[PDB]
């Protein structure tokens, strides 16, 4: 296999426990947990060979709880989240404790906020190719917009005729703030196809945005802004 | 300049005891107190010239523990005979009445690396001015160990070094007088 | 008697001429028996007994492990020598010499390193000499008793002495 | 007081 | 500690450069990773000595001289991302990372055709965004009030051996990109 970390994103209010899951490579007994901040500074947190801890820092001992239960995914749980716990949690596996050849996973992007209250899913819209572009270039460019979501924990993908696509696609490097003065976020993505392909009514376009939110307890009038998929559709007109 | 540095480590069952030490030309440089998790230098003056993160030793140990279980299952848990030590007692310097000296109990060529040692003055155990070393490695598979007794040479006192091991039928005692 | 189970490992760094020629020897022991070796001159793991064969199989099939192993001659063996060469290698403790009759006895004690020469002069005497041999004290000092059968000078030479010591 | 290097024990099994 | 140089790099397609990591002590080995847009650390290299070639990248490592190098040749869009070196001092069980190098591969726009189109929402003719597209790499894009303007980003229409840049603004399309 390969190192698999979940959830890819996570959000918690101060005081809440924040658990993170990790599955090592197949036949990899050694597991590491590192912490990376936004300044790209890494910090060793704990180390495992199978179920037994090889080493850990003083912080992890007090504030963290970590296990690698047999036939079970290694886990790392913060017992009481703080704003300073916000960082990327990298898990890495190894075949041999002697070895220094580590394989890192995707990681879990944890964010700690005062209260979940500001957690809003994205609103997603798809905008159809302009007649001007079609005639001038014979190419059709769709634009997707995800707006008013928080935190900026989203995964955007394009789906065409029942299949994810990467060719002709490009997505903004990072979601921007709708108001720089915290804030709610927005993100756009482009999918470009030949004018003909767009003009074919047998072709179906969908912009699919995965949102990472709550699971959990919700005490507010509106619907629970849970981890969900918000999507938008467009059709091939001729 | 022909020298040898030895990183010697092990884990022992069913005693559940481990060790991590370094050795230079036959003498211990340091070892790690696993329980207190710290580097213990053989001579205090060594600390000024080097350092060693004790954490690494505890890590290795844990892996030694794991490997031991592997080795046990691989050999069907097939036990093995014990090897009894050869005990020898001698002063550190020429002995003069009234002049502070040191008795050395030398336990050698034995395994497993687990023994109880007792200093005896006139048949009575001694808990004052007694030192010991961890289990030191030899060229071979067997172990070595030193125990030290601080004393004041008199014609009235006699000493014994009692060593208990699983290879022996009964605790072995080596005698020493000023005579 | 009582069963016991020992996982015992020695990671040996050998130096023939300081850092001139360095050799790494990793030796694995189970109970009373050495079962596996890694000799940097061979660059590979080699079982010594049946028991070490599975390990040899496994580790030798790990390219990056063998790779990191071969490097440890430098990462670990060389790295440490430069450190110890500062205090351990150049260590010198002058011997204390004493002559007394029990059979005359030359007592050479409290010295380091081990190499030493103890000679009896009556002209030198190559007869009626027996010694306990070199004795390690366990505390970075050696001692030895060289005895001359008589019915007299004792000379000592040692790396800690520019000029020999006499009686 | 430089830091002494050591071999990390290898995993069996 | 690990001094990794440089901090950032911009490479036009098919050009080359070198990264470097300097160490303050003896490392057991070195490793190079690339964090892609996703943030997933693609493993690039492991080596305890000497050199290794893997495609358009080659890495070297000298534990005695306390340095490691990563060379890139014939740069491609796929090479973009932040590169990190990582190494274990031979005195520890823990890894140490460099500050990283942000690499960015500039695409070559053969036939530049800048233009700003307007797109209607597929669900309602009420909403609309502005698409600035087909400009060349030279060009840049700035950010007023409720008016949003994403950074730029290039897409690759492989089936036509065609590539283009684009940016999006939303809040008239004539004034949006001044
Ligand atoms: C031993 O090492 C020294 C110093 O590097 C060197 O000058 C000498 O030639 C070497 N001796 C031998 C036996 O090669
Ligand atoms: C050493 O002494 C301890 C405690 O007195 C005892 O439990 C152990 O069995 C002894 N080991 C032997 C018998 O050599």
């Amino acid at each position: 296999m390969k190192v698999i970390q979940t959830p890819r994103y996570l959000v918690k209010g101060q005081g809440q426990k924040a658990k993170m899951r990790c599955i090592p490579e197949k036949g990899h007994p050694v597991v590491f947990w590192y912490q990376q901040n936004k300044n790209n500074e890494f910090k060793f947190l704990i180390n495992f060979q199978n179920q037994e801890v090889l080493q850990q820092i003083d912080m992890t001992e007090k504030r963290f709880s970590a296990e690698c239960p047999s036939n079970s995914p290694c886990s790392l749980e913060i017992q009481s989240s703080e704003a300073g716990d916000s960082a990327l949690y990298l898990c890495a596996s190894s075949l041999n404790n002697a070895n220094s050849d580590y394989t890192f996973g995707s990681g879990t992007r944890l964010l700690v906020i005062e209260d979940l209250k500001n957690v809003f899913p994205p609103e997603v819209a798809v905008f159809e190719p302009s007649e001007a572009e079609i005639s001038h270039t014979q190419k059709a460019t769709l634009v997707c917009l995800a707006t008013g979501f928080y935190p900026d924990h989203v995964e955007l993908s394009w789906w065409v005729n029942g299949k994810e696509v990467h060719s002709g696609v490009c997505t903004d490097p990072q979601p921007l703030k709708e108001q720089p003065a915290d804030s709610r976020y927005a993100l756009s993505s482009r999918l470009r196809v030949s004018a003909t392909f767009w003009q074919n009514p047998r072709n179906h376009f969908r912009c699919q945005v995965q949102f990472y939110g709550l699971s959990d307890e919700w005490t507010q009038d509106r619907a629970k802004p849970v981890t969900q998929i918000v999507s938008a559709e467009a059709w091939g007109r001729a | 300049e022909e020298h040898t540095i030895i990183q010697a480590e092990f884990y022992l069952l069913p005693d559940k005891r481990g060790e991590f030490m370094f050795d230079f030309d036959g003498d211990e440089i340091f070892h790690v107190d696993i329980e207190k998790s710290e580097t213990i230098w053989r001579l205090e003056e060594f600390a000024k010239f080097a350092s060693f993160e004790a954490q690494g030793a505890l890590a290795n140990i844990a892996v030694d523990k794991a490997n031991l279980d592997v080795m046990k299952e691989r050999s069907n848990n097939t036990p093995d005979a014990n090897v009894a030590p050869e005990v020898t007692v001698l002063s550190r310097s020429p002995v003069n009445l009234g002049e502070p000296n040191i008795l050395i109990c030398f336990i050698d060529k034995f395994s497993p690396p687990v023994v109880n040692v007792t200093w005896l003055r006139n048949g009575r155990p001694v808990t004052e001015g007694v030192s010991e070393t961890v289990f030191l490695p030899r060229d071979d598979h067997l172990f070595r160990k030193f125990h030290y007794l601080t004393f004041l040479p008199s014609t009235d006192d006699f000493y014994d070094c009692e060593v208990d091991h699983w290879g022996l039928e009964e605790p072995l005692r080596k005698h020493w007088e000023f005579e | 008697s009582r069963p016991w189970f020992l996982e015992y490992c020695k990671s040996e760094c050998h130096f023939y001429n300081g850092t001139q020629r360095v050799r790494l020897l990793v030796r694995y022991f189970y109970n009373l028996e050495e079962n596996l070796r890694f000799d940097s001159d061979v660059g590979e793991f080699r079982a010594v007994t049946e028991l070490g064969r599975p390990d040899a199989e496994n580790w030798n099939s790990q390219p990056e492990f063998l790779e990191q192993k071969r490097a440890e001659v430098d990462t670990v063996c060389r790295h440490n020598y430069e450190i110890f060469d500062n205090f351990l290698v150049p260590r010198r403790v002058e011997p204390t010499v004493t002559v007394y009759p029990t059979l005359l006895v030359c007592s050479v004690s409290d010295f380091y390193p081990g190499n030493i020469e103890v000679r009896w002069f009556r002209k030198e005497e190559k007869t009626g000499i027996v010694s306990t041999g070199l004795v390690r004290n366990g505390d970075w000092t050696f001692q030895t008793l060289v005895m001359l059968e008589t019915v007299y000078t004792c000379q000592v030479e040692h790396p800690s002495l520019t000029d020999p010591v006499t009686v | 007081a430089d830091l002494i290097a050591y071999l990390k024990q290898a995993t069996k099994g | 500690q690990v001094e990794q140089s440089p901090s950032a790099l911009s490479l036009h397609e098919g050009t080359g450069s070198a990264l470097r990591c300097n160490f303050t002590t003896t490392m057991r080995a070195v490793q190079w990773f690339r964090k892609n847009s996703r943030g997933s650390l693609i493993n690039l290299f492991y080596l305890a000595s000497g050199t290794k070639e893997n495609g358009r990248l080659k890495s070297a490592f000298d534990s005695k001289e306390r340095y490691s190098t990563l060379h890139i040749r014939d740069a491609q869009l796929e090479d973009s991302g932040t590169y990190f070196c990582a190494a274990e001092p031979s005195s520890g069980q823990k890894l140490v990372f460099g500050q990283g190098t942000i690499l960015k591969v500039y695409l070559h726009i053969q036939n530049p055709d800048p233009a700003v189109y307007q797109l209607r929402d597929s669900k309602s003719s009420d909403k609309s965004v502005c698409l600035f597209t087909d400009f060349d790499s030279q060009t840049n894009v700035s950010q007023d009030s409720d008016v949003y303007i994403t950074d730029k980003c290039v897409l690759d229409m492989r089936s036509m051996d065609f590539k283009s840049n684009s940016a999006v603004a939303w809040s008239a399309c004539a004034n949006a990109f001044n």
